[PDB]
């Protein structure tokens, strides 16, 4: 730990803080995860344990590289390759003018990559949204954080419900379902694409409640047809508001043809009819793409 | 049921290969033997059904602790210390809700302190290089059910039986892969059952034939007929309870006819 000089604290993740810091002796710049420990309590968290196992089992371009875990008694220290800024923070930079779409699509069409990686390798991420998703100056975006993420298993069992930022947060999860797997991670995906295209999240609910209903508002409220067994769901009330479904001009105005043939599988109600990341990789919408660079 | 099941097959496939203890480290353990780490995986069995633990967090805790061993000489009176953190690990790992280590150093019935438990979590840690995601029998049985044509409940709770008494005994089970032992574990499930063998499908999905199954499943054919004989009971304890469907009073079967 003696060879890393701090540049500055660049944040807090989902537990312990990031800071940026540079090794005294080869130049690297690093982000280095503090997380704290406790003897007197419960030893290192379940939740800096699947990380590190999970991150070494995940070594692809579009997933965050973990180079050092650093272990001591009172601290642990995980050493990441360092990356310019998160897709939060770049989406606000550029409210006014826009992502550009060869951009987007470049973005996603990576996000999918990693994504696709984690999911063959038997792994939930989770948790993404724009904060844990990181831009370099290149043209490269990455999935990070892996403190929420599960290793799953074929089928699977019951997991965590407390599961996923509430507006990242997919259907199956809102209405109580047992069993959730991979699906959850692309419903997180299709708001995030479509956050790119319009600047704004696609639903900002605030409560579980709220939250569904801006789904129901945009998608349509699900039936026993558009989703077998909904009606029959452990939070689903027979009594919800029976709204019809948006749009998808007017829901993502920017998007052409294939955009939103892409977005509508992304946020299909049906976690077993919602396309899978390897499936999304072949959609039409990537035939043309690029790997342009930020124009921050 | 998806779009990803022969990629975590095929993962998993390699996953257990880099995952293997040792076969031989027993013989290089000065003071510790195989029936020692039967009494201590007996225990875990009890263990796990008194804080409700998942079969798969069993399964992990037994590859960390023979993982361990590979590399680690142990003295006797530190053993249940290795056991210890390693039940700790997959349940921190696997459950919902991990136990606390409180009541982990309870359950050691105060034999070790916290302050040991939790500097053992970290040598386990290190030794095992933080390698914690691995495959077990568990895993290979679960998606070998999705062939039982159609699911029969008393053949995958027979199965899980038979490959958790595949834990006890080191000699001979650490000579086999889990897949392997997950492949003979449902044969002899099957056939125990309902008279049907190791299907086509899985001969065709897993590589394996009936004939190459044929020394784990000879071993474990006796295992299962010793049994009752055998000096750790846990095992049979668990698996005779309603959600278990009470298979481990059916009868073995004599003969397999392989
Ligand atoms: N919550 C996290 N989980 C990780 O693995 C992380 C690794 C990581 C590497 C680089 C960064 C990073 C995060 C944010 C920023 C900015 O907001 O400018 C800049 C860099 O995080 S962060």
């Amino acid at each position: 730990m003696e060879n890393f000089q701090k540049v500055e604290k660049i944040g807090e993740g989902t537990y312990g803080v990031v800071y940026k810091a540079r090794n005294k002796l080869t130049g690297e710049v690093v982000a280095l995860k503090k997380i704290r420990l406790d003897t007197e309590t419960e030893g290192v968290p379940s939740t800096a344990i699947r990380e590190i196992s999970l991150l070494k089992e995940l070594n692809h371009p579009n997933i965050v590289k973990l180079l050092d875990v650093i272990h001591t008694e009172n601290k642990l220290y995980l050493v990441f390759e360092f990356l310019h800024q998160d897709l939060k923070k770049f989406m606000d930079a550029s409210a006014l003018t826009g992502i550009p779409l060869p951009l987007i699509k470049s973005y996603l069409f990576q996000l999918l990559q990693g994504l696709a990686f984690c999911h063959s390798h038997r792994v939930l991420h989770r948790d993404l949204k724009p904060q844990n998703l990181l831009i370099n100056t290149e043209g490269a975006i990455k999935l990070a954080d892996f403190g929420l993420a599960r290793a799953f298993g074929v089928p699977v069992r019951t997991y965590t419900h407390e599961v996923v930022t509430l507006w990242y947060r997919a259907p199956e999860i809102l209405l109580g379902c047992k069993y959730y797997s991979t699906a959850v991670d692309i419903w997180s995906l299709g708001c995030i694409f479509a956050e790119m295209v319009t600047r704004r999240a696609l639903f900002p609910g605030d409560s579980e409640i709220d939250q569904l209903f801006r789904i129901f508002r945009t998608l349509g409220t699900p039936d026993e047809v558009v989703w077998p067994g909904v009606t029959s769901m452990p939070d689903y009330k027979p009594s919800f508001p029976k709204w019809a479904r948006q749009d998808f001009s007017k829901v993502v105005p920017p998007l052409d043809e294939d955009g939103r043939s892409l977005l509508s599988q992304m946020l299909h109600y049906d976690p077993n009819k919602r396309i899978s990341a390897k499936a999304a990789l072949a959609h039409p919408f990537f035939q043309d793409v690029t790997k342009p660079v930020p124009h921050l | 049921v998806p779009d990803y099941h022969e990629d975590i097959h095929t993962y998993l496939r390699e996953m257990e290969v880099k995952c293997k203890p040792k076969v031989g480290y027993m013989k290089k353990q000065p003071d510790i033997t195989n029936s020692m780490r039967a009494i201590l995986v007996d225990w875990l069995v009890e263990v796990g059904e008194e804080y409700k633990l998942q079969n798969e967090t069993l399964h992990l805790a037994v590859n960390y602790i023979d993982r361990f061993l590979s590399s680690m000489s142990v003295l006797r009176g530190k053993l249940q210390l290795v056991g210890t953190a390693a039940m700790l690990l997959a349940s921190k790992f696997e459950e919902i809700y991990p136990p606390e280590v409180a009541e982990f150093v309870y359950i050691t019935d105060d034999t070790y302190t916290k302050k040991q438990v939790l500097r053992m979590e970290h040598l386990v840690l290190k030794v095992l290089t933080f390698d914690l995601a691995a495959p077990t029998v568990n895993q290979f049985l679960t998606q070998y059910f999705l062939h039982q044509q159609p699911a029969n409940c008393k053949v995958e709770s027979l199965a899980m039986f038979l490959g958790e008494l595949s834990l006890i005994d080191a000699d001979p089970y650490l000579k086999y892969l889990p897949s392997v032992i997950a492949g003979a574990a449902f044969h002899l499930a099957l056939y125990t059952v309902t008279g049907q063998s190791w299907p086509e499908s899985l001969i065709r999905k897993t590589g394996y034939t009936l004939e190459s199954l044929k020394p784990c499943l000879m071993d474990l054919h006796q295992t299962y007929l010793k049994a009752p004989q055998h000096a750790q009971q846990s095992i049979r304890e668990k698996y005779k309870n309603s959600k278990y469907h009470g298979v481990s009073l059916l009868n073995p079967p004599e003969t397999l006819n392989l």
